[PDB]
């Protein structure tokens, strides 16, 4: 049994900015990548951004690449996720995923493992 | 998938030159790298490592090293060819006890002065080991004639046994085995990695170990192989034994010119009356350390064999007696007293000196040991033997050694050299 | 953290963060010729490697990722054998036999790109 | 223009531009042994210098530009201090007790970045 | 194939796939100064001539494209006649005294790449 726990404010103003952070727990975190995916209020998902386990190597979709930075803290066992700008085209529920990508060293994953339950944030 | 590392710790059994490091002597005197005040030592979790003692060419570097610098540090001295002449010898008689009685003989002779012209009309003290009879019943020679040249060692290069330091070069590790109880041979745990070894005394000795190290916990019996007749066993105390030797006479020194530049150091007359040397065992200590020794021995030849010491079998000085230097002297003492018993104050024993020395096994090499003067007293510890077993419901123990190979076997037994492979490969997920 | 050869028994993904603890540690006339004969062969010893890894492509690196791909004939085994429950010392026993084949693979793949690369330019 | 070491004067930005005047200066059985001792130590001084560079990631340069900051605290001064008025002895001077520091900095981000590229591929 | 220099007798672009082969062939007191001196020279030897490489901008390669442009003057010939008929000991001699202005010229394009590369960071 594992836990990812997405937390951080779910209401803003366009032009503005938001941080967002995942708690995890029942794993060591320092295993594993891990990834933040999308789901619009109405359609489906969508990847939006990948950092390796021991947080050196980032990576993003072209949407949002000028304006959100992924971060990760080993020693707390958590993800953050800061948003800037901020666009009406951003609001989503935010999930907090393990998985993506791989250590080279290590059999490669590609897919998602565990998701987190995700937050909810509106740009009004 | 192929990758290379480059900087991976793994090695290999391997031999190789190890250097002398340290911190007037025969051994290591300024052909000696200085040590490092604050070596270091690595614990390495998870190894285990095989050792061999009996294999270890470690001991026959030191070996070599130690003989090669013994010579050279005689090479440059007195050659004392002069002194090959006959002798006219008497007894000295004045005041010797009686267990002294025909050791010391008074013999005059006639030595070159400084000029070619000239001869002179010397005496001195020599012991009754250094002579032969000749024919004229009052003739004789030193016992070396008729088999070697004989130098003098130099006056101001002392013997004392100031300890090595072996250092591996680069590229070279030394692994040291820590685990308790360790019997020479097999795998150990507890293994960490040095830049050098411990200091090591070169000490020479026969039957006897000196001044070395102890085993941590209990005695060990260590031997190639414990059924083999043929193999020595290495005891290692646990414990000290104390042991006292003694030169009871006020020597003195006279210096005969012998040509021009070189002098031949003598014994003169000698000051008090006449006694013979003696090294004083504590009894009790000895019959303790004794009783551990005897305990071990039971765990490879049966609890309910009985164990006997004996003394030595038959052979030259140099084997049946406990040889040994001290004080700038050497010493040749009678064991047979120590070991004399079934299963298990003082105890003396009787020695006798030598000036004509002939070091390990050579022939064709001797040396005149100058006198010292005055009253040697001499303290060392005991710590451990060499045995040799003597072979249905007993055994018997006795002493041995002339092998200077296994006194250096007894303090290298815990380290192996082997050879660093930093490269290797192995598949990982990446591509080029 | 941990000094030369510290990582010996340590799993060959643990290892391999120390590499540069080992690269560091690898640098009367008859005394002086002794050791002038151990210094002369650590020097060669050190060439010889750094000459291997150059005309294998990987020159002043301590981790060369290779065009040359793994035959599981030399080690059937996964990632996670491999990296997480074997030491090196293990894994050299375990290839010793394919050492050569693979240095001559990895040879003449670099043989190959270094030419390709001069017809590219 | 000027020989080995004629820049010892010169400012640093003016030195610099002969780092190879400098870098190819580096190159009776008594008297053998002695000069056969010299002779290794050279080669050994040289190759330690280029076995840093290689874990540093610097090899095969003259000029090596590293992903490591410059701490304040190891020298506050500006470009045109340090460049067009000191020269290089001075500047060895003021930031002797900085060396070891900066060393340990430039293997340690080397280990990041090689390691980084290894998951790249 | 061929072991070494059995390529001496090809042409030049028939060896020049042998480097490998030629390159790994490089690596009682008198007779031991004797030979730690022939060990020392081999080794001085190797380093100059990997000392020279790296400054050229080359190190770590067997085939080293440059950025100098050849003049006629030095041999004009088609690479058809370099390449296809020629060897190298012929062409060594044919050359021999136009090696150090090469050299030189190399030197030089080298430490402007390198400082242009400074600048462009
Ligand atoms: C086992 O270890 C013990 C402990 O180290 C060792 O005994 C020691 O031996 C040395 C040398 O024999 C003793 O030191 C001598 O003490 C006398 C005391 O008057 C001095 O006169 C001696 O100096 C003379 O020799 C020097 C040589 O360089 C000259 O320079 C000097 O001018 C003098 O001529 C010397 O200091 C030391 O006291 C003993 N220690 C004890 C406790 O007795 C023992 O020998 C070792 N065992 C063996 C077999 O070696
Ligand atoms: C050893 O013999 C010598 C003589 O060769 C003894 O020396 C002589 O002793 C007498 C004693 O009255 C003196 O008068 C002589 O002058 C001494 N001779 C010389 C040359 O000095 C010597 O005492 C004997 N030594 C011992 C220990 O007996
Ligand atoms: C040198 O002389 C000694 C003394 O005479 C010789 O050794 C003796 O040899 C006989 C032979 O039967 C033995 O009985 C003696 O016990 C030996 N004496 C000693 C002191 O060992 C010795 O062999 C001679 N050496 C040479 C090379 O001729
Ligand atoms: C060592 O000392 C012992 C005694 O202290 C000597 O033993 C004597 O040897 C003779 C030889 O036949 C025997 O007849 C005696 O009975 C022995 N005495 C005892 C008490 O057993 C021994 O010879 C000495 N050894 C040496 C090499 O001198
Ligand atoms: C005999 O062994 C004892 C015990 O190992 C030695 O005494 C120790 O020497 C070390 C040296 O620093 C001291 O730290 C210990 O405290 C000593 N122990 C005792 C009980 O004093 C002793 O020196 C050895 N004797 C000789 C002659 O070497
Ligand atoms: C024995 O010693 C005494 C002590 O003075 C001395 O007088 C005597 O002459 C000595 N004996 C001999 C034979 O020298
Ligand atoms: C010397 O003492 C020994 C002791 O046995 C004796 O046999 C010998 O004859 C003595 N020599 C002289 C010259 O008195
Ligand atoms: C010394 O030489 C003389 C010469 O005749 C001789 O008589 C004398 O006995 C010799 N001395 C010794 C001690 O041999
Ligand atoms: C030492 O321990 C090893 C461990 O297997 C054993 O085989 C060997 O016989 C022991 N040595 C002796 C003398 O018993
Ligand atoms: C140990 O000695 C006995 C004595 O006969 C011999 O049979 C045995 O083979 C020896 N052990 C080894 C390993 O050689
Ligand atoms: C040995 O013990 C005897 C007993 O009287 C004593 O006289 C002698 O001096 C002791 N020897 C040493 C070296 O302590
Ligand atoms: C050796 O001499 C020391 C000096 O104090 C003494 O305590 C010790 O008991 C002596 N050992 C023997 C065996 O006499
Ligand atoms: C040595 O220990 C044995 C054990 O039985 C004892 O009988 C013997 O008397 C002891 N000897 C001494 C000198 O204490
Ligand atoms: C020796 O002691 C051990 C201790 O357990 C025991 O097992 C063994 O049978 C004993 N041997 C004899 C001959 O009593
Ligand atoms: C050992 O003791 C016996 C007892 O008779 C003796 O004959 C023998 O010579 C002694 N061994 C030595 C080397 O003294
Ligand atoms: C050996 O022990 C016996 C027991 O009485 C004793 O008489 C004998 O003298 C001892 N031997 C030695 C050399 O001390
Ligand atoms: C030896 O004799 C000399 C003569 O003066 C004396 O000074 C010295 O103290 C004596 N040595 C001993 C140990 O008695
Ligand atoms: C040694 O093995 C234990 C087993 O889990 C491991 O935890 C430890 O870290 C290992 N040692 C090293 C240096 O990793
Ligand atoms: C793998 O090795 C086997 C022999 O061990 C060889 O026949 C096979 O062709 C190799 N595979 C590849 C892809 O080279
Ligand atoms: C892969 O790893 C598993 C461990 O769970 C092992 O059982 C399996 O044999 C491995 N696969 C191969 C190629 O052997
Ligand atoms: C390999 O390492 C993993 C790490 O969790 C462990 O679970 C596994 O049992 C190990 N396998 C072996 C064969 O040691
Ligand atoms: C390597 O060769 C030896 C030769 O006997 C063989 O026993 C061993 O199994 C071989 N190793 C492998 C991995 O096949
Ligand atoms: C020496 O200092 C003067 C001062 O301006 C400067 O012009 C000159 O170029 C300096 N020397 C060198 C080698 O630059
Ligand atoms: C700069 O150095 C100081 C100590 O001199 C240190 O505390 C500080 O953290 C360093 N700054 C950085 C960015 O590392
Ligand atoms: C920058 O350079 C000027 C020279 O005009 C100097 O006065 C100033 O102190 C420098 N800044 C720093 C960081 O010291
Ligand atoms: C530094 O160099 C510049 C170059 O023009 C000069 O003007 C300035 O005074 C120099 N500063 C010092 C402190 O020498
Ligand atoms: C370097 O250390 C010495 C030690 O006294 C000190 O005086 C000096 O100022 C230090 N250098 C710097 C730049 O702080
Ligand atoms: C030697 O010359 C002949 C002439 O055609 C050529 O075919 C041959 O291959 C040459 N040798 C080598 C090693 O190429
Ligand atoms: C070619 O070499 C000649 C002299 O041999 C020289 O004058 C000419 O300038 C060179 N050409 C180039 C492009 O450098
Ligand atoms: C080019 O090659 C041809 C060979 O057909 C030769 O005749 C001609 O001279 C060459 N050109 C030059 C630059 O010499
Ligand atoms: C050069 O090689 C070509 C290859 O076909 C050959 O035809 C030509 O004749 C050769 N030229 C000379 C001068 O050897
Ligand atoms: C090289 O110099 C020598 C000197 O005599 C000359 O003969 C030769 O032709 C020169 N080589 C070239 C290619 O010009």
């Amino acid at each position: 049994e594992v836990q990812l726990v997405e937390t951080g404010g779910g209401l803003v103003q366009p032009g503005g900015s938001l941080k967002l952070s995942c708690r995890a727990s029942g794993y060591t975190f320092s295993s594993f990548a891990m990834s933040w995916v999308r789901q619009a209020p109405g359609k489906g998902l969508e990847w939006v951004s990948l950092i390796n386990d021991r947080g050196g190597l980032t990576f993003y979709v072209d949407s949002v690449k000028g304006r959100f930075t992924i971060s990760r803290d080993n020693s707390k066992n958590t993800l953050s996720l800061q948003m800037h700008s901020l666009r009406d085209g951003d609001t989503a529920v935010y999930y907090c995923a393990t998985g993506g990508m791989s250590s080279a060293l290590q059999s490669s994953k590609y897919y998602f493992d565990f998701w987190g339950q995700g937050a909810l944030v509106t740009v009004s | 998938w192929v990758t290379v590392y480059y900087g991976v710790p793994v090695w290999k059994d391997a031999e190789t030159t190890l250097f002398c490091a340290s911190d007037h002597n025969v051994w290591a005197t300024h052909a000696c790298v200085p040590t490092d005040p604050n070596p270091q030592e690595i614990h390495l979790e998870n190894v285990t490592e095989e050792f061999n003692m009996w294999k270890n060419n470690m001991v026959e570097q030191m070996h070599t090293d130690i003989i090669s610098l013994w010579d050279q540090s005689l090479k440059p001295c007195v050659k004392l060819t002069p002194l090959c002449v006959t002798l006219q010898c008497t007894n000295v008689t004045n005041n010797i006890t009686d267990d002294m009685r025909g050791e010391l003989k008074n013999c005059s002779f006639n030595m070159t002065t400084e000029l070619r012209d000239k001869k002179q009309k010397v005496y001195s003290l020599f012991y009754r080991l250094d002579v032969v009879q000749i024919n004229s019943n009052k003739e004789y020679r030193l016992i070396n004639c008729n088999t070697s040249a004989i130098t003098q060692a130099c006056p101001k290069v002392s013997f004392e046994p100031i300890p090595i330091h072996y250092c591996a070069p680069a590229g070279f590790a030394i692994l040291k085995c820590k685990d308790k109880k360790f019997n020479g041979t097999g795998p150990c745990p507890s293994v960490s990695t040095v830049q050098c070894t411990h200091g090591i005394k070169p000490v020479v000795s026969t039957q006897l170990l000196l001044n070395g190290s102890l085993a941590e916990e209990e005695v060990m019996i260590r031997s190639e192989n414990i059924t083999n007749n043929a193999k020595n066993i290495l005891v290692q105390f646990n414990t000290p034994v104390q042991i006292n030797c003694t030169r009871p006479n006020n020597n003195t020194r006279k210096s005969i010119r012998i040509g021009p530049g070189q002098a031949f150091y003598a014994t003169g007359d000698i000051i008090g009356d006449i006694r013979q040397a003696h090294c004083n065992v504590s009894k009790a200590t000895w019959n303790e350390t004794l009783g551990k020794v005897v305990k071990q021995l039971r765990k490879h030849f049966g609890n309910n064999t009985i164990i006997r010491f004996a003394n030595s079998s038959g052979g030259d000085l140099e084997v049946t007696t406990h040889s040994f230097n001290c004080g700038g002297e050497f010493f040749y003492c009678n064991t047979s007293g120590l070991f004399n018993s079934t299963w298990i104050d003082s105890i003396t024993l009787p020695c006798r000196i030598k000036q004509i020395i002939n070091m390990w096994q050579r022939i064709g090499q001797a040396m005149y040991a100058p006198p010292i003067q005055g009253v040697i007293r001499c303290v060392s510890n005991i710590t451990g033997l060499i045995l040799t077993r003597d072979g249905s419901t007993t055994e018997t123990f006795r002493p041995g050694g002339g092998d200077m190979r296994d006194n250096w076997r007894s303090e290298l037994y815990k380290y192996k050299v082997v050879k660093i492979e930093p490269l290797g490969v192995a598949p990982t997920r990446c591509k080029r | 953290f941990l000094g030369f050869l510290g990582a010996a028994g340590s799993t060959m993904g643990a290892a391999s963060m120390t590499l540069t603890v080992q690269a560091r540690n690898l640098l009367l006339t008859v005394w002086g010729i002794k050791q002038l004969q151990a210094r002369v062969l650590a020097v060669e010893r050190y060439l010889r490697d750094q000459q291997l890894l150059g005309i294998w492509g990987c020159s002043g690196k301590l981790i060369c990722c290779t065009n040359v791909p793994w035959n599981s004939s030399w080690s059937n085994r996964n990632l996670s054998e491999i990296w997480d429950n074997m030491t090196w010392l293990q894994w050299d026993k375990e290839i010793s036999n394919y050492t050569q084949i693979i240095y001559g693979l990895l040879e003449e793949s670099q043989n190959q790109q270094e030419k390709n690369e001069q017809d590219l330019l």
